[PDB]
């Protein structure tokens, strides 16, 4: 089987800038080069076909090249929207087989984490668990650190952690994060706080609650 | 105006078989070539094979070529995919394509359905509603959510009064610990907004049949 070699396998750029993904094939594949478009939560969709030609209402700003074994593709000025993973594929011969992608991700500029935070619902402690929830939303860049702590000790068992992919309408990021603990453990201790770390400040972002004050 | 539309997904226990169909409207389905894919969780996607018009030439990846059978009816409008033998690795989104005329390129994919190979139970989800205490706010908007536990297999639908209210929610991507998931949403609206505007979480777990609405209700100054 034909092996597409893709790279870069992640990219990082700011819009309005030009960008190139290559692909090589293990062997020649005449023009036979096709080269798709998935964003976040849809489908993948044709962009370009017999290697450097526009599918039908494909936007200037695409193209591709190549012949034989080498091919790339290009976006001449980069969108916010253009956010997605691109791959190409050959369509030579069985199986047509794909490359293995490259995820396109935008620069925009520095925004700090809106924390909130949440105690068990009432419900949830009903059935003897409990769950300390912290969402950390429209933030970047997206290295962000986060650290539990009850009645000021780190707390890391029992932590499970959700990232978004980054929003292609404002380019930020969110994460949540989750602390789970038995009811009985929960009500050994009064402080609970998320800290959140993030480039945006020297300082972390804490949020707590205390069981009985407020 | 094209159309496809995957089902049959859903959980299948490792070894089992499990017959996925695509619906096609809006093109003259016999005249086109169609196709198979599949997406794992965290991978590239995947070709799993094509059809021609008259189902005489039938091709598949060779990994599967002994698990899968594709085949289609084209006076129903309808593309199959037989899987049998399943593994953890068919774990995935699997989509049907359709090959634009005259060439080896999928010009219209489908929206995909979720297949999980896997031998945990199914289990319905607890649904839990957030909201502040003690008056937290952030400026002059607040931030509620919806916690959603202890379910089995993907996938949970979460929504906001119905789907109304979409703007300023962030719904996490699921994730999986010791074979239950745990899934969460936030959802920020102006402090004037709630609760005098009330705000609904709709939870939908078809695999359990469960469905769940849980009004967010202060449990601190507004
Ligand atoms: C996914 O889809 C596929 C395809 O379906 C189509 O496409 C989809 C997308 C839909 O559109 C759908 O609507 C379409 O139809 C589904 O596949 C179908 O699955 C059904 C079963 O659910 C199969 O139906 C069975 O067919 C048997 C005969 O099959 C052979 O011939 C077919 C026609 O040519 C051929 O298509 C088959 O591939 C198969 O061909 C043979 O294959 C073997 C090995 O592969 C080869 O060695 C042969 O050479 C080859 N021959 C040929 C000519 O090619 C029927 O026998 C079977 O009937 C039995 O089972 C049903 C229950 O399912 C009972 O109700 C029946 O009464 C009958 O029961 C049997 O009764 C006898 C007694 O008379 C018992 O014998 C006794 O047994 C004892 C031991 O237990 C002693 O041995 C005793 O001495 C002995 O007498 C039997 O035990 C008893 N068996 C059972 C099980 O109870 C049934 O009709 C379709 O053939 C199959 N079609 C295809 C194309 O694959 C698939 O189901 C679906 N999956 C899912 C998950 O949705
Ligand atoms: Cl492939």
């Amino acid at each position: 089987s034909i092996v597409m070699t893709q790279t870069p396998k992640f990219l990082l750029v700011s819009a309005g800038d030009r960008i190139t993904i290559t692909c090589k094939a293990s062997q020649s594949v005449r023009n036979d080069v096709a080269w798709y478009q998935q964003k976040p939560g849809q489908s993948p969709k044709l962009l370009i076909y017999f290697a450097s030609n526009r599918y039908t209402g494909v936007p200037d700003r695409f193209t591709g090249s190549g012949s034989g074994t080498d091919f790339t593709f290009t976006i001449s000025t980069v969108q916010a929207e253009d956010l997605a993973v691109y791959f190409c594929q050959q369509g030579y011969t069985s199986p047509r087989t794909f490359g293995g992608g490259t995820k396109l991700e935008i620069k925009r500029a520095d925004a700090a984490p809106t924390v909130s935070i949440f105690p068990p619902s009432s419900e949830q402690l009903t059935s003897g668990g409990a769950s300390v929830v912290c969402f950390l939303n429209n933030f970047y860049p997206k290295d962000i650190n986060v650290k539990w702590k009850i009645d000021g000790s780190e707390r890391q068992n029992g932590v499970l952690n959700s990232w978004t992919d980054q929003d292609s309408k404002d380019s930020t990021y969110s994460m949540s994060s989750t602390l789970t603990l038995t009811k009985d453990e929960y009500e050994r201790h009064n402080s609970y706080t998320c800290e959140a770390t993030h480039k945006t400040s020297t300082s972390p972002i804490v949020k707590s609650f205390n069981r009985n004050e407020c | 105006n094209v159309n496809l539309l995957e089902s049959g997904g859903g959980l299948v226990q490792p070894g089992g078989s499990l017959n996925l169909s695509c619906a096609a409207s809006g093109f003259d389905f016999s005249r086109y070539w169609m196709s198979w894919a599949r997406q794992a969780p965290g991978k590239g996607q995947e070709w799993i094979g094509e059809i021609n018009p008259g189902s005489s030439t039938i091709k598949y990846t060779p990994s599967l070529k002994d698990k899968f059978i594709i085949s289609r009816d084209n006076a129903k409008n309808t593309l199959y995919l037989q899987m049998s033998k399943v593994s953890s690795e068919d774990t995935a989104l699997y989509y049907c394509a359709r090959y634009g005329s005259y060439v080896y390129a999928m010009d219209y994919w489908g929206p995909g359905t979720s297949v999980t190979v896997s031998s945990a139970k199914t289990t319905a989800p607890s649904v839990y509603p957030l909201a502040p205490v003690c008056g937290d706010t952030t400026g002059s908007s607040v931030t509620l959510g919806c916690l959603v536990k202890g379910y089995f297999p993907e996938p949970v639908t979460l929504t906001w009064n119905s789907g109304s209210l979409s703007s300023g929610v962030h719904t996490f991507p699921a994730v999986l610990q010791s074979d239950l998931y745990t899934l969460s949403s936030s959802v920020t609206v102006t402090s004037s907004t709630w609760p005098s505007q009330s705000i609904t979480c709709n939870v939908a777990h078809p695999a359990s049949s469960t469905k769940v609405d849980k009004k967010i209700e202060p449990r601190g100054p507004t």
